[PDB]
RNA sequence: AAACUCCAGUUGACACAAAAUAGACUACGAAAGUGGCUUUAACAUAUCUGAACACACAAUAGCUAAGACCCAAACUGGGAUUAGAUACCCCACUAUGCUUAGCCCUAAACCUCAACAGUUAAAUCAACAAAACUGCUCGCCAGAACACUACGAGCCACAGCUUAAAACUCAAA
């Protein structure tokens, strides 16, 4: 449970890092999307 | 060209212009977003008031002033009044963390004004006065 | 009793400690250019050691020098000096987009 | 050795006799202390 | 071991050469091992300067034709 | 001991700055200081507006007076710099060159678990 | 689990016995109930791996000590 | 106190220090030094005045002399900073330590104890 | 007293006001200014502040250790190489 | 709602108040404590232990006197809420938090771990907390409650603090 919580936090951090960097995609970098929540069961963002 | 989020430095000649005006000359839209109210005032680069608006001035009263829609209406009214005086581009200077902190900007956008820079001037005391005690609720 | 027995000595393969980038260098309060490298460009907040990657001694020296420069009219407090916005980026922080 | 070095440095100390000349020389001078650091640890000197 | 200092110095100067380690071969002799052997041979000749014997061993191996690319 | 006076002076014409520097060094010598050197970091805009002697300044000239002085003099010198008008700001520090660089060998690592209980 | 097949095959070839699977509770201390009272416990147990998959000591070591069965072990 | 023109402890023995310029002499005098250098000069003076072997410091007499210098420093500090409880405690504890050291010296070497009492102007009073 | 329109200032790119505001908010959050204002709305007593800071430090240390442990252990999260044994 | 409406916003001038970020640091000090800058002075002891009372300190609150007073704020007044009063909420405001000089001498003053020295071998060990111990010294405890009480004594303390019982009662605590 706590391990799954930490996994959700790590997934949230990784997705945020991918969003912030421009190397992933110019479109995604220009969007500047921000994530409210990330939860793994499949993963819901 | 490469866009830099950093504002152009006063005293240094930049290529950026708006309506033939420099960043140092663009009028300034001060926004104060309290928890119970939101106030908007446009001034010239020479600190000349051109338009003022607030939730209370727009007819909203008491708790209704705290809604974001009230701040949006205040932004619309302030933008209309400023545009009546020739204001086109503005530099937004927002302070406070009220619900309308963003909504007011939207109102200005809905009012016809163009926001070229967003500045936060929230008064953050570097260990200044002592705030009131926490609410026992 | 035999030559093949191991001998006692310090680890010869021990790679040197990764010194902080300012280690061995004199941090000064008048060096506003160096001090500004460790403050937030938008708020002037001094970065923590987990962002600057500095050793404790150098982090404390940088903090004290920054405070002294700010109180002595050498360095802006609420923002990084714009003249140094293009200096080498040593802090491990990413802001935009 | 420290005393000898100090005595040598005393020659360049500012006194009432050379006060105005030293003030003018300093006014014409421009001392710089700013210098940046790289991620690798190289002292980037001021450009000018 | 005494050869550990020589191995560390060699790996600092040259590092892992293009010749990989065949640890499956008990009779394998790595490039660093060859350098250590040559250094020991030269030390048996009577030389004692470590930082000079290193260069002499490197020169001898280069004469032998062993690749000795430096790390930097 | 060895002190360093960081002095921000009002942006004035060169003769006025020369007179102010001469007056300040004269005051230091009167208080007993042997002035080792005088430096100039140029005239630049202040990092923030500074008000002094019922006047606000946005630019100033930066100087550093390295000197030696008896300890009891330093306080007196500060008072003098408080009473001068051409001085936007003035601060006397212990000279940094007297602070030797005790060399750091590196960053010694520490296990993170103990930090919970320590 | 890497050597389970090899160990079982070797035990079968040499005429002796192997147990490389999940060691059920009481396979030695409760052997009389799990096999019938006439069962004959091993006279020697050889551990090629004395740790289980959670890196704790194999319960068979403690059980064999309990039943006074000598244990050869790697 | 030693005269302000007195050279520092380290610089009074270097050869040729008597030929340097007056500026150099000032830069190595007590005038251009903190109070700890003056305390060191005082301690050296007391050592060369009282003990038979000033080169030794681990001796009881040297420790008593150094602690007396520290006590005088604390007294002079408190004469200005009356509201300093930390240094009041340090002065009192140093006085107690000096009393203990004087008691030990009196029990061990009475002649040198008298020499200490005369040189440092300390009157040994038995505890109540 | 400082010069204005430098601190906490973000230039709007091609009229994308919302993106600029999001960047400014993210900058303030990264610098902790937003949390600073939220905590400074009402006085936090020193004992409470110390307790909160200690709890946050312990939580961060525990989270980092747990993340390291999970990353280390997930290297074994692969197909079973000895299925049937 | 009351309150304010010389009220609010912008700009400028502007503190005897409080010391963001650094600080994810774990430092200084005997403890309490101490996180803006500079300077001066300065952080006892070349064996340890050593006091309710001697010597010197001791958060906050509090007292006495004189100042300061942005803000916060017991108390008080008003407004709400409540069946209603008080409290929780809002507003105004005082003692007070600040400075100077004295006093008071308390705390969950808690790392709830006495000081010093040594050990990691045995049996590791009631439990939990915080691995288990040894040598030495000082302080302290001998069922619960009566009792941070009564009396006595001491204190700048006067609704106070320190030391601190007994009777009746219970078979538990
Ligand atoms: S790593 Fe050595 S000084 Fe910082
Ligand atoms: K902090
Ligand atoms: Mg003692
Ligand atoms: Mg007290
Ligand atoms: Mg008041
Ligand atoms: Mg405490
Ligand atoms: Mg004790």
């Amino acid at each position: 449970h706590a391990r799954l919580r930490a996994l959700n936090g790590l997934l949230y951090k990784a997705l945020t890092d991918l969003l912030c960097t421009p190397e992933v995609s110019q479109e995604l970098y220009d969007l500047n999307v921000e994530l409210s929540k990330v939860s793994l069961t499949a993963c819901r963002a | 060209t490469k866009f830099s989020i950093y504002p152009p430095i006063p005293g240094e000649e930049s290529s950026l212009r708006w309506a033939g005006k420099k960043f140092e000359e663009i009028p300034i839209a001060h926004i104060k977003a309290s928890h119970n109210n939101t106030q908007i005032q446009v001034v010239s680069a020479s600190n000349e008031p051109l338009a003022f608006a607030s939730c209370g001035t727009e007819g909203f009263r008491n708790a209704k002033k705290g809604t974001g829609i009230a701040a949006q209406t205040a932004g619309i009214a302030a933008a209309a009044r400023a545009k009546q005086k020739g204001v086109i581009h503005i530099r937004v200077v927002v302070k406070g963390l009220g619900p309308g902190r963003l909504s007011a900007m939207h109102g200005l956008i809905m009012g016809g004004l163009e926001v070229i820079s967003i500045t936060d001037n929230t008064p953050i005391p570097h260990n200044g006065c002592r705030p009131r005690k926490a609410r026992k609720l | 009793s035999n030559e093949d027995l191991p001998i006692s000595m310090e680890n010869p393969y021990k790679e040197p400690l990764k010194k902080c980038i300012l280690c061995g260098k004199h941090v000064d309060y008048k060096n506003v250019q160096l001090l500004s490298q460790f403050v937030s460009p938008f708020t002037g907040c001094i970065y923590g050691r987990h962002i600057t990657g500095l050793c404790g001694k150098k982090q404390k020296e940088i903090t004290k020098a920054i405070k002294r420069a700010q109180i002595m009219g050498f360095m802006p407090v609420t923002y990084k000096d714009p003249a140094y916005l293009k200096d080498p980026k040593v802090c491990n922080i990413r802001y935009r987009e | 050795r420290e005393v000898l070095q100090l005595q040598e440095e005393v020659k360049n100390f500012i006194t009432r006799e050379n006060l105005e000349a030293r003030v003018e020389a300093a006014l014409d001078s421009r001392k710089n202390y700013n210098w940046a650091i790289t991620r690798e640890g190289l002292v980037v000197r001021p450009q000018r | 071991y005494h050869e550990d200092r020589i191995r560390a110095k060699f790996y600092s100067v040259y590092g892992s050469g293009q010749r990989a380690f065949d640890l499956f071969n008990p009779n394998f002799k790595s490039t660093c091992q060859r350098f250590v052997e040559k250094y020991t041979e030269l030390q048996k000749l009577g030389e004692t300067d470590e930082e000079k014997l290193f260069v002499e061993t490197g020169k001898a191996l280069l004469a032998e034709g062993v690749i000795l690319r430096r790390v930097g | 001991p060895r002190y360093e006076l960081a002095l921000i002076l009002k942006a004035m014409q060169r003769p006025e700055t020369a007179a102010t520097l001469k007056r300040t060094i004269e005051a230091l010598m009167d208080r007993g200081a042997i002035v080792r050197d005088l430096e100039n970091l140029g005239e630049r805009a202040l990092p923030y507006r500074i008000s002094a002697h019922s006047q606000q300044h946005n630019r100033g000239g930066y100087f550093l007076v390295d000197f030696y002085a008896p300890t009891a003099a330093v306080e007196s010198m500060v008072e003098h710099l408080s009473r001068d008008i051409d001085v936007i700001r003035g601060n006397i520090v212990k000279h940094p060159l007297t602070q030797e660089l005790k060399e750091c060998e590196g960053i010694v690592p520490v296990p993170l678990a103990e930090k919970l209980y320590s | 689990r890497q050597f389970s097949y090899l160990i079982e095959n070797m035990a079968r070839d040499c005429g002796e016995y192997a147990h490389t699977r999940y060691f059920r509770g009481g396979m030695l201390t409760n052997a009389r109930l799990l096999f019938g009272p006439t069962v004959r416990l091993p006279d020697l147990i050889i551990f090629l791996h004395t740790l289980n998959n959670i890196f704790e000591p194999h319960v068979a070591v403690r059980d064999a000590a309990k039943m006074n069965i000598p244990t050869v072990g790697i | 106190d030693p005269p302000p023109s007195t050279l520092l402890k380290d610089y009074q023995n270097v050869p040729g220090i008597e030929k340097v310029d007056d500026v150099v002499k000032r830069l190595l005098s007590l005038e251009m030094a903190n109070k700890k250098e003056m305390l060191k000069i005082k301690q050296e003076q007391f050592m060369k005045k009282i003990v038979a072997n000033p080169e030794d410091t681990r001796s009881l007499e040297a420790r008593i002399i150094a602690l007396s210098v520290k006590i005088r420093s604390y007294e002079e500090h408190l004469e200005k900073h009356r509201k300093d409880k930390a240094h009041k405690r340090y002065l009192l504890m140093s006085i107690d330590q000096r009393k203990k050291m004087l008691k030990n010296l009196r029990n061990t070497n009475y002649d040198v104890f008298e020499k200490i009492c005369w040189g440092l102007g300390i009157e040994y009073t038995f505890p109540p | 007293k400082h010069l204005k329109f430098i601190a906490r200032t973000v230039m709007v790119q091609e009229g994308n006001v919302e993106s600029a505001y999001r960047t400014l908010n993210r900058i303030l959050t990264m610098d902790g200014l937003i949390e600073d204002i939220k905590h400074r709305r009402y006085y936090e007593k020193p004992c409470r502040r110390r307790q909160r800071e200690s709890y946050e430090r312990c939580r961060r240390i525990y989270n980092m250790e747990m993340a390291r442990k999970i990353n280390f252990l997930m290297r074994k999260n692969r197909a079973d190489p000895w299925q049937g044994c």
